[PDB]
């Protein structure tokens, strides 16, 4: 109780966020300078999250864990949406081909990286795995530098790879040369006196479809 | 089947009919012949019409036959000299002394 930060406080930045953005309807204004903070404010509190010696093993959210630090005070509570940010999906999805109109999903979607749980790219609305095909052989490179672990949970889902076992397999021979050009582009950068945030972020998804089978022979 | 870019084996198909095996052999890696402890023949044609997965993946019995002798062996070669008809020769090997 009484849990208040000897810092400038953070929900009062979410809750300043959340009278702007809820009382937006159809309303004709564009938030993506403004929903940079939705991108921002956890990345500060993700700053702050490396001094307590976090396990890696969080499949889950620290509101249900940890509840001592502030990253467990906010996750919950963009999370209780009660179907009024979760038609979001069906607006910045569906209808998106501009790439500020493609801002507001690729630019959140990954604020909500651990909350995507299970059944949003396993609903029927399922053409934003081909949407994400199309948005990474043909995407800009700003979106693709947030547009390749978007499939992360798909990936986790062993029902999604299996009906996409040779899908996927199309889109890997692509993101392998890109990733072949990094340690061409940032070693060369580099060796000059003798960026890897897509880095990090093709090998998250890249990750949980390095297991399974008949994936190899293009590997190796 | 052996992928040798995988390196491990791999399930083409299976045949499903309870049948006692004897002695089997690959003809020309299409048709394949096989033995029975029921003293016949008969050769599994690996299926072609490759229209889904589950219809690839079951072997059917094409030709049957009661060769009235048990059979123990299988090998290549023929037994007459080459001249250099039919292709390919298999020979059998039995228990009552019947090549």
């Amino acid at each position: 109780m009484t849990t208040v930060v000897v810092h400038v406080d953070s929900k009062a930045e979410l809750t300043t966020l959340l009278e702007q953005w809820e009382k937006e309807h159809g309303s004709g204004q564009d938030m993506v300078p403004i929903l940079t903070r939705m991108s921002q404010l956890i990345e500060k509190e993700t700053e702050e999250y490396r001094k307590g010696d976090p396990d890696p093993f969080d499949d889950r959210h620290p509101g249900r864990a940890d509840p001592e630090c502030m990253l467990g005070h906010l996750l919950r509570i963009l999370f209780k949406n009660d179907d009024f940010m979760n038609a979001l999906v069906n607006a910045y999805v569906m209808t998106s081909r501009e790439p500020p109109l493609n801002t507001a999903a690729c630019r959140l979607l990954l604020d909500i990286m651990p909350g995507l749980e299970t059944a949003v790219v396993f609903q029927e609305k399922e053409g934003i795995v081909e949407n994400l095909f199309k948005w990474a052989r043909e995407a800009d490179q700003p979106l693709r530098t947030y547009s390749t672990g978007l499939l992360g949970g798909a990936m986790e889902n062993q029902d999604i790879a299996a009906n996409y076992r040779d899908e996927n397999s199309q889109l890997v021979a692509i993101v392998l040369r890109r990733l072949r050009e990094l340690q061409l582009q940032e070693v060369a950068l580099r060796q000059e006196n003798k960026p890897a945030i897509e880095q990090r972020l093709i090998l998250q998804y890249l990750t949980p479809l390095g297991e399974y089978q008949e994936l190899l022979p293009i590997f190796m | 089947a052996y992928k040798p870019m995988e390196g491990n084996f791999e399930e083409i198909a299976r045949d499903f009919n309870p049948n006692w095996m004897s002695a089997v052999e690959i003809l020309d890696d299409d048709n394949f012949l096989g033995a029975e402890n029921a003293f016949n023949l008969f050769v599994c044609q690996k299926d072609s019409a490759a229209t889904t997965d589950e219809e690839r993946q079951h072997l059917q019995e094409v030709g049957l036959f009661h060769l009235g002798e048990f059979v123990n062996v299988f090998c290549h070669g023929s037994l007459v000299m080459q001249n250099l008809p039919t292709q390919g020769s298999v020979l059998f090997g039995t228990v009552n002394g019947m090549i």
